[PDB]
């Protein structure tokens, strides 16, 4: 329970006293008060700054990638996908975490899956309920690559099993980085001799996820298309900065297109006329 | 009054008689690291007078259609004695800084700068899918310059003003540690600033901790009389360096 | 103007007679294309709902031996536009003086019905005009230039609140960002 | 090992029950009830404060 | 809450204690400490030897056989599947387990089956869900010899029954050697005059699973495929061992083709070239 | 060499004039090909990052009458690869003599920008260099045999960890085990 | 027993296992300078660990018909690290050292060497009203070597064992802070050097403090069938190290 | 019949709750908080011990 600031009431003045003459050369905010300048009233105000916090304002689940895999093809790569992780390419979440340079949060996953048959000769079947498996990977370990490859055991690595009809899968991930905090912005190189890439790349290293179907070579192609939502939770946040105005254009760089900075008017003073 | 300012660190001492006040960084002034907060094992090197002290970077010179300036600052005192030396001998460095900016005029003069002071300022490229050699990003105590248009050089920052390098809105830039230097008020300007980092200790080459920014929004302008020549010269004093994992010199 | 620098400049210089308007926009922190894209115009672009006052700074960049006087005024709705320095004075005001002390604050008070306005913009909760005005003209000294440049800030005071979250209208993708 | 704490009410005119169920700490709920702040490092950031009735570069 | 050591700042020396000379030809391992040869600093170490215990390095479920049957064919052994019970033909849980010698832990069992209908003539059925049957048989029972023999019953006999869509079957299992731990390597023979099997398939002796589909014989063929997932939990271990360099072959023997010790890597000195 | 056990012997005699270089590998403990195979090599595979020190142990398997000196060199990177023993001496090393205590231990203190580095291989997080190099020769008297050999041992010190578990690299199975 | 001994000076270690002693100087060990006879007013720079460390200089093959080497010491480690840098920016130098000098050899090799440590060596040259060029008094980490007749080269030092470049007896060299490598005994020769000098501190080009010197009297000798390659190994660590007065890089 | 113990957290910066269910020991969930260690019978497994500054086989 944190309200906000009172009006207290003031009087008429003449003085010496100056608060609203100031010099913002120092880099210093003013800090007057309405009560300052014109004569106020005395005013038991009882807003909260409650929805306004860093975690109410960033704990909200939000797309951040779509994945589509089949059920049987020719070709053994359409059969399953992956997808290496981050949080760089879906520009509503992205333009919310570069507020500031340094996070620290946990995570909260849940992914929504759907089927929708593809269009073929013989669509008239009876299929069984899908299930599918999602398999994360932390950095390092073996690659499947096919569906029916030996991988795909999760001995260790973290996976899911979903059952079509239910609801959505979700786990918690606490913080994974190796440094303090995620960087959202890295200055600098990967090689010491200030070459190789320059960018947030180096700092990613998260792992990637895979996803395939339990089941096998079906006699009907079945299009599965599963979408990942990201919820930070637990949020700690460092060293804010102005939001982006430019529209983003890759995952891996900050590269833009020089933007104009606001909306023209076309006049400077404002009128009675038609404003 | 309180506009005059001495500062002494090490063998090394300003005197200003025009300053404003001092801003320190988000309240916090430059520490050593302690015990709870690192990370390596071994002893620290701590020289404290050969190395906090004040090194004057290259003047600048500021005409009527000039737009602005950066330095990126652990890179700009590559050349600066027994700082850049155990630089070059060490693997892991921490320091802060203290940016002092000069500029002087007349009372007939007009103009006002922008001094800021951005951490982790991750700047474009002039080609979208290109990359940026690291001759354009820094240049050691030589200053590169924006420009007021598009700019699209072959393999350089996207150089405009009114983004930044950086793809913000260039009037938005104040959240960081920030001051002016007015031509009517002000003649210098000061900035402490702390380690801002998300790691305890890093590699002084590998890594760009900030990116000093000098931007003119009011533009210079003068009489068909007053002097023309204006420079404006940086100097700054890196504050609590200390530095771990000696070993032989070289970058790569 | 948007695509330079010169956007923030306020061109303000030596007048004929007094009493000319200098610039002028509507108190809307999220709609008004003036402070559309200021910081307190993002912040409360992923915003719906504000309430509470705002401050505003206006820095004079000019020569140390040039004088001026200016009226800075604010007007509630309910009437239209002041079309002149006489129905501007008759608002929230304040007459601020050139000299040591460089920049002056306007510090808007939140005068409203309710307790709330939208940051979209509707006709019911409308919040009035800055407006800007020569109470004298800027009188300058041989060999020094005429011409200057006024800046202007914005931020929120000790009051301020805002209530529900939406997305910001500002975020356009089309496709995703390999 | 359950606790009690206040919902969010309005003013001028409640003790909800949780209990944690996993046993690492990044199964919690979300902390929506931190309604602190202080301004002092983003405004005001400078040495030798100003008292703001005094010109203050005076 | 117990943290690893810190490291104790020390100064310049200059005296007959040497602790970096030692004789490891004793068999002990020198406790050096690196504030004995150098000046280190003072650390406060805040690290936990948490996810290194023999619990939560163990304690991962692993697939550890695959097992097929159908649920309509002429013949009557391929609509009925079996197998006998041990965890050494996967080699990622059988080289986990093989870090020690004596093992004694309870076994956590989940089951994931999955339905494929086979390719056919007649696939445009309406097939209700299929419920499958998962017999444990001690060592000793009654062997069920088709899907309708009368030992299914399970009467004494542990079993489980799924419906398809549900989450999978999961059931604890206690510590059931004749003996006081589980012997990953049994140096022995059989019979007392030293002839007979040598290794560990004397002490195997666990039981053997029985799989079948409860329902009938439907009018499509159905291959169902489950998988066993073992998690070994409440563990102890003991007296280690080196793990395996060399490629398994059978699940019976121990033997192997020799192996080289490791990557070769044609020089001996390393230099700022091409390395 | 590895098709034997003649990959444990490190090949040493007496030099021409002095100063050579030993042996050499890199401190990656789980990438690097010299201690992938060993048992911290093998633990430290089940796992994706390591902190903490790391002991190097070396017996000298040589005749009772022979003597010599080397020195035993630690590099952190950002460098290259020392070329010489003027280089090498420039890190944490130790001149070990050959007496009767036949063993020497080189503990390789924990230099890190991080608290934790990778076990695969990346270029964040480097390590260093391990080197070795004559100090003064090998002086053996007559009838005794020059070549000797070098036994090489590692393990982890009192503040060593480990936190990612992963699968092992070295797991290549196709089919079952019938 | 007391032959093991082990030194730590930073991040390297020497363990030795048939040492015999330690002379520690004149029964001084090497500390720093007091207010009381401090002459220079600024603030020195103590590193203490980038710099007091060992550093290990060239191995030199000691034949049969050998005759002595000697090193110039504070100029020998002029190219080593952090200590030749700090004494290449400042003006103003002072330190102690350790020397330790290894040679090993078996129970069937026979000889004996004296380690000797001689402050202000100053050498005669070859030709009598000649100058001495300066790479043939010090060479940096490589070692000069005494004839065993009268050298009469041009522009060097007077090369005899018997004078050892200074016009004394060599058996009389004794008066020094000595050791002998017996090898029948012996393995290591450890020998601590205070500063010893007329002035409190000194610049660390100009002068050359003292000169160690490795001249065998008992010539190495051995059989038929052992090792004929013998080094002789010299590892050197300032202690105490602090440097005053800060300038640019360079000598002259 | 309930047990409260504390959550693994990090450092510098919980009490879950726990009821078991079944009547056996073998249905409880994984001990996963024994982060003891003796390396006592590995390293050192000697009689007459080393004092680690003496020469030790001296
Ligand atoms: C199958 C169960 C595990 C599910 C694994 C899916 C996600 C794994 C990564 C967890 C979330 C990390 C996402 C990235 C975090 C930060 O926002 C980025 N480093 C950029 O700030
Ligand atoms: C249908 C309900 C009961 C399910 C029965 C399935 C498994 C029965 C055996 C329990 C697990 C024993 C597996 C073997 C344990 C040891 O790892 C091996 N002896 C080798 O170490």
């Amino acid at each position: 329970v944190v309200r906000v600031a009172d009006t207290m009431p003031s009087g008429p003045s003449n003085s010496e006293s100056i608060p609203a003459l100031t010099a913002a050369e120092t880099g210093h905010t003013s800090q007057v008060v309405p009560s300052d300048t014109i004569q106020t009233r005395h005013v038991r105000n009882f807003h909260v700054r409650s929805e306004s916090s860093v975690e109410n304002f960033l704990s909200r689940s939000a797309c951040v990638y779509i994945v589509e895999y089949k059920t049987r093809d020719d070709t053994p790569d359409k059969m399953y996908d992956s997808w290496v992780i981050n949080t760089r390419q879906v520009a509503q979440l992205r333009r919310k975490l570069e507020f500031f340079t340094y996070v620290r949060f946990d995570v909260e996953v849940t992914f929504v899956i759907t089927s929708v048959q593809d269009d073929s000769t013989r669509q008239n079947t009876d299929t069984p309920a899908l299930t599918h498996q999602i398999m994360y990977v932390p950095p390092g370990g073996p690659i499947p690559q096919a569906v029916d490859d030996y991988n795909w055991q999760t001995s260790t690595n973290p996976s899911v099993f979903w059952t079509e009809g239910n609801a959505p899968p979700r786990m918690s991930i606490p913080f994974m980085s190796v440094g303090n905090a995620y960087s959202n912005f890295y200055d600098g190189w990967s090689h010491f001799s200030q070459t190789g890439v320059y960018g947030f790349n180096t700092l990613n290293n998260m792992g990637k996820l895979y996803f395939r179907h339990v089941n096998d070579k079906t006699i009907s192609p079945i299009t599965s298309k599963v979408r990942i939502y990201f919820k930070p939770k637990h949020v700690k946040a460092w060293v804010p900065r102005p939001p982006r105005l430019c529209e983003y254009t890759h995952k891996d760089n900050v590269d833009f297109e020089p933007k104009g900075v606001t909306t023209s008017r076309t006049q400077l003073t404002i009128s009675n006329s038609t404003h | 009054s309180d506009r005059v300012r001495s500062i002494t660190l090490g063998n090394s001492t300003i005197t200003t008689q025009e300053s404003a006040n001092v801003v320190v960084g988000y309240g916090v002034w430059p520490d050593y690291l302690s015990d709870e907060e690192a990370t390596a094992e071994d002893q620290p090197t701590q020289p404290d007078v050969a190395t906090c002290r004040f090194y004057t970077l290259d003047s600048v010179s500021w005409m009527k259609e000039s737009q602005g300036w950066w330095w990126k600052f652990p890179d700009a005192l590559r050349d600066m004695g027994l700082f850049g030396q155990n630089m070059q001998y060490h693997y892991l460095g921490r320091s802060g800084y203290t940016i002092h900016v000069q500029c002087n005029a007349s009372k007939f003069h007009q103009g006002c700068l922008l001094v800021v002071c951005v951490p982790e300022a991750e700047m474009g490229a002039a080609n979208i899918n290109e990359k940026i050699n690291r001759e354009h990003l820094s240049n050691g105590e030589v200053a590169n310059t924006f420009s007021g248009t598009k700019s699209s050089n072959t393999n350089d920052v996207q150089q405009a003003v009114f983004n930044a390098g950086m793809g913000v809105a260039v009037g938005n830039l104040t959240i960081f540690p920030h001051q002016w230097i007015n031509l009517r008020t002000n003649n210098c300007a000061t900035i402490v600033m702390p380690y801002i980092n998300s790691v305890p200790m890093d590699n002084m080459f590998r890594h760009y901790n900030f990116t000093l920014m000098i931007i003119p929004f009011a533009k210079l302008d003068y009489a068909a009389g007053s002097s023309t020549y204006i420079p404006i010269t940086v100097t700054v004093a890196p504050m609590c360096a200390e530095y771990n994992g000696l070993r032989l010199a070289g970058h790569q | 103007n948007v695509n330079s620098l010169e956007a923030y400049r306020i061109p303000v210089h030596s007048v004929t007679e007094t009493g000319a308007q200098v610039f002028g926009f509507t108190l809307q922190p999220g709609a008004d294309t003036v402070m559309e894209r200021t910081l307190l115009g993002e912040i409360l672009n992923y915003y719906a709902n504000w309430s509470g006052s705002i401050k505003l700074t206006f820095m004079y960049c000019g020569s140390a031996m040039a004088t001026g006087k200016f009226l800075l005024a604010y007007s509630p709705p309910g009437a239209g536009v002041p079309k002149n320095r006489r129905e501007a004075m008759l608002g929230t005001h304040i007459i601020w003086d050139i000299g040591l002390q460089s920049s002056c604050v306007l510090c808007v008070p939140w005068i409203s019905q309710t307790h709330y306005r939208f940051v979209s913009k509707d006709i019911y909760t409308d919040a009035g005009f800055i407006t800007c005005w020569y109470q004298t003209s800027i009188v300058v000294p041989a060999e020094v230039q005429n011409q200057s440049v006024i800046l202007c800030f914005v931020s929120a005071c000790n009051d301020f609140s805002v209530r529900l979250l939406r997305d910001s209208p500002f975020v356009r993708q089309t496709a995703f960002y390999q | 090992g359950a606790q009690v704490s206040t919902q969010k009410t309005g003013a001028h005119e409640i003790h909800y029950t949780n209990i944690n169920y996993y046993k690492d700490a990044a199964s919690n709920s979300a902390n929506r009830q931190d309604f602190t702040q202080d301004p002092g490092k983003f405004t005001e950031p400078v040495k030798d404060i100003m008292v703001k009735s005094l010109p203050a570069l005076n």
